[PDB]
């Protein structure tokens, strides 16, 4: 029914400006306007401001008239966040949500989320490893094993072991940012009977480097 | 007329709306000197119709509109301007002093109904021919309230309900029938109704219909139903799934016709319907939780069916924008074959959801039925908060 889909996350070097959509799909775009929020990664969620997308008004809060602007494609039922001169501490994540009622005091139906990484770091390609076990059974006929993602930029990182058809047992850690670059890694249990005997696979694909790598783990014990 | 009015007709067949008046209030109030007002409705003389609203005693520009979202003070009175004039400083008149009121017009002159007073020892003064009656004290000493839309009369006697005591509980109704400003006779509320606020009532064919607000639990709106000529009166609910107290819960699938739909508790705002068999028509905010937007849903025999649904609809106030108190009204003096079915949106506008400004006021729209399927538009209060500033 309702389903507002938010543009994919971006990269940005300061002073540059974004442009982030959202199209809403099961309502009357025009009875409902459009609330726009950031959950800054450690702070929790704030009001960014509402748009009134039946006359086009837009609210901003006082935390955001100035960089920020409200547009819409009408047309075609989209959002559209723009922040401009972009500041450095405006990493977070912004979210359009649905306002209920006229300035949008409720939330009800939220978009996906579109996370900006504002950074004059340059996009680095990963290195995959497969990471075997020189054995000590872990866990009671359980071999685990796993996948060492390094050096990239920026993330997201999609690993799945053998296309997702392994999803039991399976571990992704967060991703952690040295400096520059990031270091992920997921762990993933197995029982003796499933590996070196079945094709165990880590594929990672890095869409912001067009990287899409598919480790095998080799027995190497 | 000069003679008394007899409810004669039953409604007309209602198949879209059309505007009927419009105010523009708050619009022109930026300039001119127009009264900050809260609690609207209409009226009609067989003469005339006008537009009737509780005061606050001071114009939206002056220094004194500080404060208005205060309900009642001693400041308030129940006043009336000519038909989409705005209520004006030197067009309007006072029909009496108070902060609840009721007015109607049994055919030969108009009773208003004041309720005045601190909220322990509150009074109503009915006053029948622009000259006081009589005066009824409080009988549960918490805030003697009464409708704030028109009162019903037929042959003379005009049910007027009242409520006394707790807006978060059991209180006090009592359905009173005044004839020419006097007390033929009183009741309480019975039926299955758990607790009456804001009655909008119409009458057809010797019955006067009120819808209500329950305030303590109710999402479904309370109906009360009156007998002018015996002066008895029954109450319950519409048994309709479409919901149309605000705030509400969402709408389920089988409603409760004897009994609150449970939800939120201990607030409502005032509403109406015209409840006619197949005839029937109701309105509600467009949001569940605020004031604003306003449409009217055909849902044939919502009343008495717990699984009525809408058939046919129209958007009066588009949920990007205010609305407020609805209510009921209907010209009787009027020729032909039917009576012609009626309502007005209060448009809120101010304190509290728009803060920038210390007044609380608000602007009228009314509607009438049609036969016709018409096309509809949307109507606004129409201010911008920022000329104020
Ligand atoms: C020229 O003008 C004509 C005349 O106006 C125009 O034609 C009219 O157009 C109207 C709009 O299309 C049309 O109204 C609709 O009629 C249908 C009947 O087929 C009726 O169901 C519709 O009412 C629902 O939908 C509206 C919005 O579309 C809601 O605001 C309303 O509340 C109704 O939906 C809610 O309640 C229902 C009952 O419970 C639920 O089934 C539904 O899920 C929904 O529930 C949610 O919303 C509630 C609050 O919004 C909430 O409390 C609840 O909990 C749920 O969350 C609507 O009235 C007229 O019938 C049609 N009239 C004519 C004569 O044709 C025409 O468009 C114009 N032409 C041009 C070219 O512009
Ligand atoms: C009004 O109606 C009552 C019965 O409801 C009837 O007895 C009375 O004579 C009527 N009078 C007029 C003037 O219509
Ligand atoms: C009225 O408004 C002023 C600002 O216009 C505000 O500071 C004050 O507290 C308000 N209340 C009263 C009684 O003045
Ligand atoms: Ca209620």
């Amino acid at each position: 029914q309702i389903q507002l889909v938010q543009s994919g996350p971006e990269l940005k070097k300061p002073g540059e400006t974004v442009k982030i959509s959202c199209k809403a799909s099961g309502y009357t775009f025009t009875n409902y306007g459009m609330n726009w929020v950031k959950q800054a990664p450690g702070k929790g969620l704030k009001w960014m401001g509402w748009i009134n997308t039946n006359t086009g008004e837009p609210t901003y809060g006082e935390e955001f008239k100035g960089r920020f602007a409200f547009s819409l494609e009408t047309s075609a039922s989209t959002a559209n966040l723009q922040i401009n001169n972009l500041k450095n501490e405006d990493t977070a994540t912004f979210f359009c949500a649905r306002g209920e009622d006229n300035f949008g005091s409720l939330s009800d139906y939220w978009g996906q989320g579109t996370t900006v990484t504002v950074s004059s770091a340059k996009t680095t390609a990963p290195s995959v490893y497969p990471l075997a076990p020189v054995c000590g059974d872990t866990t009671g006929s359980s071999v685990t094993l796993g996948c060492l993602v390094k050096g990239y930029f920026p993330e997201p990182v999609t690993l799945t072991w053998n296309s997702g058809s392994l999803s039991s047992g399976v571990h992704t850690f967060p991703a952690v940012l040295q400096s520059d670059l990031y270091t992920l890694s997921s762990s993933v249990t197995v029982t003796s009977s499933t590996w070196p005997s079945q094709s165990i696979t880590c594929n990672v694909a890095h869409p912001a480097s067009s990287t899409k790598v598919d480790k095998k783990i080799e027995p190497r014990g | 007329i000069r003679d008394f009015n007899n409810l004669t007709k039953g409604l007309c067949t209602i198949n879209s709306w059309h505007i009927y008046g419009k105010d523009n209030a708050v619009r022109i109030g930026e300039d001119s000197d127009v009264l900050v007002t809260r609690e609207p409705y209409v009226s009609c003389d067989p003469d005339e119709c006008r537009f009737y609203a509780l005061s606050q005693g001071t114009t939206i520009r002056g220094k004194h509109s500080n404060g208005t979202i205060h309900d009642r003070s001693q400041y308030r009175a129940l006043i009336s301007w000519p038909l989409s004039s705005p209520p004006t400083v030197y067009n309007s008149r006072v029909e009496c002093i108070g902060w609840s009121s009721t007015s109607c017009h049994d055919g030969k002159t108009r009773m208003s109904i004041c309720i005045s007073g601190p909220n322990n020892n509150a009074s109503a003064v009915i006053w029948y021919n622009r000259r006081p009656v009589t005066e009824i004290n409080t009988w549960a000493r918490n805030i003697l309230r009464t409708q704030e839309s028109e009162c019903v009369c037929h042959n003379g006697v005009c049910p007027v309900v009242f409520t006394d005591g707790s807006a978060t509980g059991p209180a006090e109704t009592r359905i009173y029938y005044f004839k020419e400003g006097k007390i033929l006779k009183w009741e309480p509320l019975a039926g299955t109704a758990k607790h009456i606020e804001e009655c909008s009532c119409y009458g057809e064919r010797a019955e006067i219909t009120c819808t209500c607000r329950d305030n303590w639990q109710g999402s479904n709106r309370p109906v009360i139903r009156i007998d002018p000529v015996a002066m008895t009166h029954t109450s319950q609910y519409i048994c309709s799934p479409v919901l149309t107290d605000n705030p509400r819960p969402n709408d389920p699938t089988v409603g409760k016709c004897n009994d609150p739909y449970p939800g939120n508790n201990n607030n409502g705002v005032k509403g109406f319907s015209y409840l006619d068999g197949v005839n029937t028509w109701l309105g509600r905010t467009i949001s569940i939780a605020s004031r604003s937007g306003y449409e009217m849903l055909k849902v044939p025999n919502a009343l008495t069916d717990d699984k009525s649904k809408p058939t046919q609809g129209q958007t009066i106030v588009l949920n990007t924008d205010w609305s407020g108190y609805s209510g009921s009204f209907m010209d009787y003096w009027a020729e032909g074959e039917c009576y012609r079915a009626c309502f007005y949106v209060e448009l809120i506008r101010g304190r509290p959801k728009e803060d920038k400004v210390w007044w609380t006021s608000n602007s009228i729209v009314s509607m009438c039925s049609s036969t016709e399927f018409l096309g509809q538009w949307d109507w606004p209060d129409g201010a911008k908060i920022e000329y104020f500033l």
